[PDB]
RNA sequence: GAGUUAAAUUAUAACUAAGCUGUAAAAAGCCCUAGUUAAAAUAAAAUAACCCACGAAAGUGACUCUAAUAAUCCUGACACACGAUAGCUAGGACCCAAACUGGGAUUAGAUACCCCACUAUGCCUAGCCCUAAACCCAAAUAGUUACAUAACAAAACUAU
C-alpha cells in the first residue's frame, strides 16, 4: 500500500521538464494554513472571508 | 443458587474522559492564528496550563511550535500580531476589571 | 528594537483620565509577572537560590490553593445552627 | 567492515512484488540514497547474519545476539 | 460607546484624530524613571527633541531628586516648556520601573499637557548581560 | 423470608443509578428563617434557601422537587488519612410539588 | 515528503521572483533531491526587521518547498542558500507529515497523593 | 558536531540638554557625559515551567539539521572509562559580571558589610588537575503490609 501511493505521487513531482510551469502555477495560486479554534473544539476556517 | 448477588463487572456509568481543546488536532508552526490565540496580546508571553487549559501533550507541542515560528520569521515575538486580534477568545484570563 | 513601536504593552486613555488607564497597565504587567521579574533582575541571583525560590513558591501555591478549596467546601456550613441549646 | 551498495531497496520494500516494473523515480525514493543511517544498519545486520549464522530466524540464540552487538 | 484599549494600527485607517492630526503624528514623551532620578524628554513625530527636564535640573539634589515630588515638579516644568512650542497631545512612553512613574505621568497632566496613550518600554532581557551581585545590607 | 440481596436489587436507591442530575422529591422537616432542611430519602438532608416567589407556603411537611447532584458531599485534602465529610447533601430547588 | 524548506525571499517583481525560484530549485536538484511541489504563501510584512546581506528588510515573500534528499546533503543546501543574497532567511526542518498524530484518549485526572507522612500525632 | 538569532547591552554617528551615576544619608568617580534615533561583535538563554522529561553520575530546558542513548532484560573491585566549580599550560575572544588592588564612606580601628574604577577569571580550541554539604546525608537486585510505634525525620521489614 505504501509503495502504491508513491507510484501515484511520483506523477506530480516537479522535474526539470516542467520546472517553469510549476513555478508559474505556484505564483498564481496562494494558499494559507491559518485556521482558528473555538472553546468547544470546532475548527473555524478564515477562508470564508 | 442465589442469582441476586452482584457480578464482577466494570462500571457501566464511566463518563468519557474530558478532551482538551486541541485533542486529535494537528498543531503546526505555519498557522499563526492557532498559535497566536495562546499569547498575551499586550506583552507577548505564553500562557501556562492553568490559563490555556490544554492537556500535557498539546501544551508542549504549542510551546515548541510557537518558538519555531519566532526564529523562522512567521510571527512577532514581543507582541501579538494585530491582524489576529479579533479571533475568538479561548484563554480564561481577563485583564479588564 | 526590530519590532513595530506603540503596539506592545500599550493602553489608551478614555474620557480624559490617566490614573485609571495606568492602573489597567499595571494589572496587565502584574498578571503576566513582569513586575516581579524586573524586581528580581535588578540584582543577580545564583542558580542555587533560583531553585530554592521556586521550591518555596510552588509549596505556597499548593498549600494556599488547597486551603482555599476547603474554605469554599465548608463555606455552606456557616448558617445559624438549628439545634442551639439542644 | 561492510559497505552496503547505495542503489539497493531498503529492508521493508524488498519482498513486495512488482518493484522492478516501477520507474526509476520511485526506486530512487526507496533506495539508501534517501534513507538515513538507521536504515543502513538494518541492511548490514540482515546481510551479516545471513553469512555467519546457521538459523537466521532464531533471535534468542547467543550467536545471533553476538552478531547484533558487532553491528553496533 | 465602544472604546478599544489597543492602539490604532498604522496599517488600517481609524477615524480617530486628535487636534486635526493622526495617531502617529502626535509627539512622544519619553520618561526614564530610575531608582535615583527621573528624566523627562518630549520629542516630535520625527524624533526631533523639543524640551528636556529632569529632577536634577529643577533644583533637586542628591537623594532629594529620587522622591516622587521631584518627578512631579519635573513633569510640570517639562509640560510648560513643551506647551510653549505648541503641543497639545502627547504619547507618553515609560522607561524602567521607579518611584517617579506615577508622579511624572500626572506631572504632565497638571502642567498643561494632555496624554492619550501610555506605553511601558522597560528593558527586559531575554536570558543578556549578567547584572551586578546582591547587596548584603 | 426475602433475602437481603433481592431487597437491594428492587430498592429505589439502586434503580436511581448515579446521583447526578436526578429529579427526586423530598419533604421538609425543619424550617429556619431562610434555610429549608429537606429530606429527599437519602442518607443525609440537603439544605436550600427559600425562593422569592411563593415563599410563604414552604412550611413543615411540605413536599418539594429537587435535583440531586451529589448524594453526600465529601472531599479529600492533603495530610488527611480519612476524608472529612460534611454530613449533608447537595441539591437545588425546582419548585413545589404539584399535588 | 521528508524535508521542508521554509524559504523567505526579498520582495520584488514577478520576473526576478520566478528566476530566484528557478535557480533555487535547480540547486536542490544538483544535490540529489526530488522536489515534490512548490507552495506559495504570498507576500506579507515581516514580523520584525531582518538584517541580511547588508540590507534592512521589512517586507518579503514566503515560499515552501518539500523534497526527498539524503541526510548528508542538508548542510550543502543550507550553505548554498546562505551565500545567495535574494533569500533573506532560509531554514530547513523535517516535514511535519513524517510524524503521525499519536492517538489520544483523554485528560486522565491525577488523584491527590496520600501517605506522604507518618501517622504520629502532630 | 555543523549552521542560525530574537529581547537587552556596548563600540560608533546625529540631535537636544548641563549635569550624570550612587546611598538609610553622603562622598568619591564621570562631565570623552546623559536622553532619543540608527547599530556589529562577544556573552548569556524572559513567559512556556502551577510541566517533571532525558542521561550511569556530575548535568541538561533559544532554534534547525546530522550522528545517537550498552545488555533476551541478577551481584561485582584497588582494573578500564567518566566526573560541577575553582585552579594550571599554550593560542584566540572580552559586552558584562568580578577575588586581588586603589579611591570614597562608616567605625575607637574596618587591610569588612555599603559606594566607584579595573585585573585574574567566567567564554572558544587542545592538554592537565580528579576535589564538593559530588547530600535525596537513605547502596544494587527481587519482593511483603504481615510482625510492629526509642526519639526526630522521609512508616516498618525479609531474601541474595
Ligand atoms: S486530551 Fe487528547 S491531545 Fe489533549
Ligand atoms: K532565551
Ligand atoms: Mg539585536
Ligand atoms: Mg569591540
Ligand atoms: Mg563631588
Ligand atoms: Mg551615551
Ligand atoms: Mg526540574
Ligand atoms: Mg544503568
Ligand atoms: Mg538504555
Ligand atoms: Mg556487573
Ligand atoms: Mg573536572
Ligand atoms: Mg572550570
Ligand atoms: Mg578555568
Ligand atoms: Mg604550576
Ligand atoms: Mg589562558
Ligand atoms: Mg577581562
Ligand atoms: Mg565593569
Ligand atoms: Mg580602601
Ligand atoms: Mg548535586
Ligand atoms: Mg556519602
Ligand atoms: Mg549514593
Ligand atoms: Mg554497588
Ligand atoms: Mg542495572
Ligand atoms: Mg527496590
Amino acid at each position: 500500500q505504501e509503495v502504491l501511493q508513491l507510484q501515484e505521487e511520483a506523477k506530480t513531482f516537479i522535474t526539470r521538464e516542467n520546472l517553469e510551469a510549476r513555478v508559474e502555477e505556484a505564483l498564481d495560486s496562494p494558499k494559507s494554513y491559518n485556521w482558528a479554534i473555538t472553546r468547544e473544539g470546532l475548527v473555524v476556517r478564515p477562508q470564508q472571508k | 443458587s442465589n442469582e441476586d448477588l452482584p457480578v464482577p463487572m466494570e462500571n457501566p456509568y464511566k463518563e468519557p474522559l474530558k478532551k482538551c481543546i486541541l485533542c486529535e488536532k494537528h498543531v503546526d508552526y505555519k498557522n499563526v492564528q492557532l498559535l497566536s490565540q495562546f499569547i498575551s496580546p499586550f506583552t507577548g508571553c505564553i500562557y501556562g496550563r492553568h490559563i490555556t487549559g490544554l492537556c500535557g501533550k498539546k501544551q508542549k507541542e504549542i510551546t515548541k511550535a510557537i518558538k519555531r515560528a519566532q526564529i523562522l520569521g512567521f510571527m512577532p515575538v514581543t507582541y501579538k500580531d494585530p491582524a489576529y486580534l479579533k479571533d475568538p477568545k479561548v484563554c480564561n484570563i481577563k485583564y479588564r476589571e | 528594537a526590530n519590532h513595530l513601536k506603540f503596539i506592545a504593552r500599550t493602553v489608551m486613555v478614555q474620557e480624559g483620565n490617566v490614573e485609571g488607564a495606568y492602573r489597567t497597565l499595571n494589572r496587565i504587567l502584574t498578571m503576566d509577572g513582569l513586575i516581579e521579574d524586573i524586581k528580581r533582575r535588578r540584582y543577580y541571583e545564583k542558580p542555587c537560590r533560583r531553585r530554592q525560590r521556586e521550591s518555596y513558591e510552588t509549596c505556597r501555591r499548593i498549600y494556599n490553593m488547597e486551603m482555599a478549596r476547603k474554605i469554599n467546601f465548608l463555606m455552606r456550613k456557616n448558617r445559624a445552627d438549628p439545634w442551639q441549646g439542644c | 567492515q561492510d559497505d552496503p551498495p547505495p542503489s539497493m531497496l531498503l529492508l521493508d520494500y524488498q519482498n513486495v512484488p512488482g518493484i522492478h516494473k516501477v520507474d526509476d523515480v520511485v526506486k530512487r525514493l526507496l533506495s539508501l540514497e534517501m534513507a538515513n543511517q538507521k536504515e543502513k544498519l538494518k541492511i548490514k545486520k540482515m546481510q551479516l547474519m545471513n553469512k555467519v549464522l546457521e538459523n537466521p530466524e532464531d533471535t534468542s540464540s547467543l550467536e545471533a545476539r553476538i552478531v547484533a552487538l558487532t553491528v553496533k | 460607546s465602544s472604546f478599544s484599549i489597543y492602539p490604532p494600527i498604522p496599517g488600517q485607517e481609524n477615524s480617530l484624530r486628535w487636534a486635526g492630526k493622526k495617531f502617529e503624528e502626535i509627539p512622544i514623551a519619553h520618561i526614564k524613571a530610575s531608582y535615583n532620578n527621573t528624566q523627562i524628554q518630549v520629542v516630535s513625530a520625527a524624533h526631533q527633541p523639543l524640551a528636556h527636564a529632569s529632577c536634577g535640573t529643577e533644583g533637586f539634589r542628591n537623594a532629594k531628586k529620587g522622591t516622587g515630588i521631584a518627578a512631579q515638579t519635573a513633569g510640570i516644568a517639562a509640560a510648560a516648556k513643551a506647551t510653549g512650542k505648541g503641543v497639545t497631545h502627547v504619547r507618553v512612553v515609560v522607561k524602567g520601573l521607579g518611584p517617579g512613574r506615577l508622579s511624572a505621568i500626572k506631572g504632565l497632566t497638571m502642567g498643561g499637557l494632555e496624554v492619550i496613550s501610555i506605553t511601558d518600554n522597560t528593558p527586559i532581557p531575554h536570558x543578556g548581560c549578567r547584572p551586578r551581585k546582591a547587596r548584603r545590607l | 423470608v426475602e433475602s437481603f440481596a433481592s431487597m437491594l436489587r428492587h430498592s429505589p436507591l439502586t434503580q436511581m443509578g448515579p446521583a447526578k442530575n436526578k429529579l427526586v422529591i423530598g419533604q421538609i422537616f425543619h424550617i429556619v428563617e431562610d434555610d429549608l432542611y429537606i429530606d429527599f430519602g437519602g442518607k443525609f438532608h440537603c439544605v436550600c434557601k427559600r425562593p422569592e416567589v411563593d415563599g410563604e407556603k414552604y412550611q413543615k411537611g411540605t413536599r418539594v422537587r429537587l435535583r440531586l447532584l451529589d448524594l453526600e458531599l465529601t472531599s479529600r485534602f492533603l495530610g488527611a488519612t480519612t476524608d472529612t465529610t460534611i454530613l449533608e447533601a447537595d441539591a437545588v430547588l425546582l419548585g413545589l410539588q404539584e399535588s | 515528503p521528508r524535508y521542508e524548506l521554509a524559504l523567505i525571499l526579498k520582495a520584488m517583481q514577478r520576473p526576478e521572483t520566478a528566476a530566484a525560484l528557478k535557480r533555487t530549485l535547480e540547486a536542490l536538484m544538483d544535490r540529489g533531491a526530488v522536489v515534490r511541489n512548490l507552495e506559495n504563501l504570498g507576500e506579507r510584512m515581516l514580523p520584525y526587521k531582518i538584517s541580511a546581506h547588508n540590507q534592512r528588510h521589512s517586507r518579503g515573500g514566503y515560499f515552501l518547498v518539500d523534497f526527498y534528499a539524503p541526510a548528508t546533503t542538508v548542510e550543502s543546501m543550507m550553505e548554498h542558500l546562505s551565500r545567495d543574497i535574494d533569500v533573506i532567511r532560509p531554514n530547513i526542518v523535517k516535514h511535519p507529515l513524517t510524524q503521525e498524530v499519536k492517538e489520544c484518549e483523554g485528560i486522565v485526572p491525577v488523584p491527590l497523593e496520600e501517605k506522604l507522612y507518618s501517622t504520629k500525632k502532630r
